[PDB]
RNA sequence: UGAGUAGCGAAAGAGGGGUGAGAAUCCCCUCCACCGAAUGCCUAAGGUUUCCUGAGGAAGGCUCGUCCGCUCAGGGUUAGUCGGGACCUAAGCCGAGGCCGAAAGGCGUAGGCGAUGGACAACAGGUUGAUAUUCCUGUACCACCUCCUCACCAUUUGAGCAAUGGGGGGACGCAGGAGGAUAGGGUAAGCGCGGUAUUGGAUAUCCGCGUCCAAGCAGUUAGGCUGGGAAAUAGGCAAAUCCGUUUCCCAUAAGCCUGAGCUGUGAUGGCGAGCGAAAUAUAGUAGCGAAGUUCCUGAUUCCACACUGCCAAGAAAAGCCUCUAGCGAGGUGAGAGGUGCCCGUACCGCAAACCGACACAGGUAGGCGAGGAGAGAAUCCUAAGGUGAUCGAGAGAACUCUCGUUAAGGAACUCGGCAAAAUGACCCCGUAACUUCGGGAGAAGGGGUGCUCUGUUAGGGUGCAAGCCCGAGAGAGCCGCAGUGAAUAGGCCCAGGCGACUGUUUAGCAAAAACACAGGUCUCUGCGAAGCCGUAAGGCGAAGUAUAGGGGCUGACGCCUGCCCGGUG
């Protein structure tokens, strides 16, 4: 849900958060802890590669681990936590063994529900079973690009995946927006699409809660220096005068492919840019 | 070498030595990377007085320019050595 | 007593506002 | 108002001092330059 | 030369004597003045003796000078417990082999370095011309070691030590609100003082003082454990009677861990108002020494990020608590005996001992920071403690500056109500257009607050009472031009342009109609990324994953955002 905050002050007649309902200990095990420096966006070197990065709220990893490489040991959802690093939240799971591992959470677990990390397991929300035996058509995530590397696709909240079919070689899905890939059939997958859907729909409503992400104001081209961007100069406001809009590097931005013409996962692209 | 006898320079002559004493305490200059542990062996030796809790001091150099040429006084460290009551003194002896 | 004494002098500067105006 | 001068002993010695000079050969130009001038006090 | 002209560096001094060739400026005494949420102290940074005593004084003192942070002679910082190192770790850095690079070198494991953090045992008075949670007189505490003294045990059926290993704990955000207690202030009691000649007080008079720690011991404010017992264990690289997990038993508290600060012990000790010698090298100490209670008031401190709430969910490791692996023939449990090192300790640190060429109206963490009024670290006046802030004398011109005043008028001044004036303190009455319904709004516009009595009020705080306090409401009265009488604590009503706002910007001419922001939109990016920093390796993005990131454009919100792809991309 979205509570709406009444206009006491400017900043808070647009300014939105999510309920936090899924949320349900104020604090992480202390087991599965990690430490997160922040680097700011700067290279090693020191030289600052990102712009507008750091300056954000301290923040401290809890250990996810995605690949699930554990199987045939039946879970337990004991508790759901919030996450600083990334829209999604997380929810605790207690194994049979005794082990914990927080786990990235689809919408709809509830709590003390038991998950199956094998092969065996059923299809129900919060288990992880290969693509092979993965009924066509139903929503995946997590999706891993190789066995053991973790799933790297679909980890934001919200987001969803869908397989089109599968072949020996190999299992079809639908990336989002639209895009697809052959990913490799033996390659692992968690059915059940992230939670957490009302993230889009909220609003900061002011510039100081940007400070706390921490997403540093962006100076916009034009008004930059000539020197210093290519868009700058003029006599107040200049236009867009010159040839190709583009980016402080001489790559033009608007419409103008990113793309390396020539790569390996090109052959797995059956389908792109459907917009 | 090590010996305790050589650790010693001169005594302190000052009126602020001569009432200590009166306090079972003398004071002797000590080479700089003398320890206390080393102070104790030495009056232990050539006092043969039996020794109780040593103090230890440092002092950086004062200038002393003669004309033109000024130049830092060397740094001396005093140890402040309290003897044992019943015990004899060499001092001035 | 040797009574040494020594006197040192330097030349510093600089300002240059310059406060000038005109002709324009 | 504050001034360029705003000393601290472990910032001049870890910036100018005989080893931090000794870590990169230019550096030790440095020293080179110095000792060839035949400077009484080298570093900082 | 300008010149004996500018300046003499914010902001109280006066007198008496003393020293001396020389005294406004030095010293002492008596008044007076200024700071006192400091111009007070304590300690970093940094300075590196500038501290102290005895002398000198030509130069350095915006002036003389017997005086100096000056110039000369000696003298002065004392630590197992304070800070740091014989403990740890963060950012970051170095970095065996190694990954790369014409060379030089760059990058980065293991490991190490590195506090601004974590761990850690000593507190009260005294002492010098100084340095004192270091020297001293008391009481202590931690760690380590046995020529020792007792007590308990066990000889691989093993008494115990128990890791570089596994867990536990350490271990952490912001805001707010009750509570307990204390560092501190004041009242009644108590003890030492003085009867004051300026009218009047042996009197509800006056002045001054009203106590004391770490600890070894007992319990208490109260919080936290969510429960403890038994059995079972695909796990926590091997193992575990440890943890985690699972299943039952008992759950309204037996039990588990931590507490500020209190009562007696620490103390038949010393602080203490005041007396104040011999005299010594006549400073002024030695030395003597009373009461030492009670109530009110109390935090910004502590219990403690304990509790509640919230989002932006908020370090790392060791010291510790345990577990086994593993060591074993003498060990443990308490007393005595000893050991405990290396550096920093002076002074100046709101400043004449530093940043500033100066003995410069500026700049410099943090820790203590009182009283009367007051909401208050506002303001004014005063304690504790300092400061007489180092060129002056006297005339009382213009003129310049800092201010106070102003007859009749008012913004007729001026580019412009610039500057100045006025308003402003609490309680009460009352309050419009407009609006996103929050505002606008201290709207505007008015009234009352000084003193006395009925009134140790009505009502509350604490207390057995006694008492101390917080205190309206009113009535009657007294006065003055005056009444938050001093001092500081908004001037408003409108009408339009621009910008949502807070915020930011040219330090040292321009702070804004500029910038930014949330939002809106386009485009690119599928992870070995698009974009990058780099010859590369590496790294950022990212311990991210299209509801996520990069770039362009536009700027909250409301109504909207039309047509054109020929040309240029």
């Amino acid at each position: 849900a979205i509570k709406k905050y009444k206009p006491t002050s400017n900043g808070r007649r647009g300014m939105t958060t999510s309920d936090f309902a899924e949320i349900t200990t104020d604090k992480p095990e202390k087991s599965l802890l990690a430490p997160l420096h922040k680097k700011g966006g700067r290279n090693n070197q020191g030289k600052l590669t990102v712009r507008h990065q750091g300056g954000g709220h301290k923040r401290q990893y809890r250990v996810i681990d995605f690949k699930r490489d554990k199987d045939g040991i039946p879970g337990r959802v004991a508790t759901v936590e919030y996450d600083p690093n990334r829209s999604a939240n997380i929810a605790l799971i207690n194994y049979a063994d005794g082990e914990k591992r927080y786990i990235l959470a689809p919408k709809g677990i509830q709590v003390g529900t038991e998950i199956m990390s094998g092969p065996e397991a059923d299809i129900k929300v919060g288990n992880a079973l290969p693509l092979i035996n993965i009924p066509v058509g139903t929503v995946v995530h997590n999706i891993e690009l190789k066995p053991g590397k973790g799933g790297q696709l679909v980890r934001s909240a919200g987001t969803s995946a869908q397989v089109l079919g599968k072949e020996g070689k190999y299992v079809l899905v639908r990336l989002n927006s639209g895009e697809v890939r052959m990913i490799l059939s033996a390659c692992r997958a968690s059915i059940g699409q992230v939670g957490n859907e009302q993230h889009e729909l909220i609003n900061i409503g002011k510039a100081g809660r940007s400070r706390w992400k921490g997403i540093r104001p962006t100076v916009r081209g034009s008004v930059m220096n000539p020197n210093d961007h290519p868009h700058g100069g003029g006599e107040g406001r200049a236009p867009i005068g010159r040839k190709s809009p583009m980016s402080p590097w001489g790559k033009p931005t608007l419409g103008f492919k990113t793309r390396k013409k020539k790569n390996k996962s090109d052959k797995f692209i059956v389908r792109r840019r459907k917009n | 070498m090590k010996d305790p006898r050589d650790v010693l320079k001169r005594p302190v002559i000052t009126e602020r030595s001569a009432d200590l004493m009166t306090e079972k305490k003398y004071t002797f200059e000590v080479d700089v990377r003398a320890n206390k542990t080393e102070v104790k062996d030495a009056v232990e030796s050539i006092f043969g007085v039996k020794v109780d809790k040593v103090n230890i001091m440092n002092y950086k150099g004062k200038s002393k320019r003669v004309g033109r040429y000024t130049g830092m006084t060397s740094r001396r460290r005093k140890a402040i050595v309290k003897l044992t009551a019943d015990s004899k003194e060499i001092e001035i002896f | 007593i040797y009574h040494r004494i020594t006197t040192w002098i330097r030349k510093v500067f600089r300002m240059n506002s310059p406060v000038n105006d005109e002709e324009d | 108002m504050k001034r360029t001068f705003q000393p601290n002993n472990r910032k001049r010695s870890k910036v100018h001092g005989f080893r931090s000079r000794m870590s990169s050969k230019n550096g030790r130009l440095v020293l080179a330059r110095r000792r060839r001038k035949g400077r009484k006090v080298l570093s900082a």
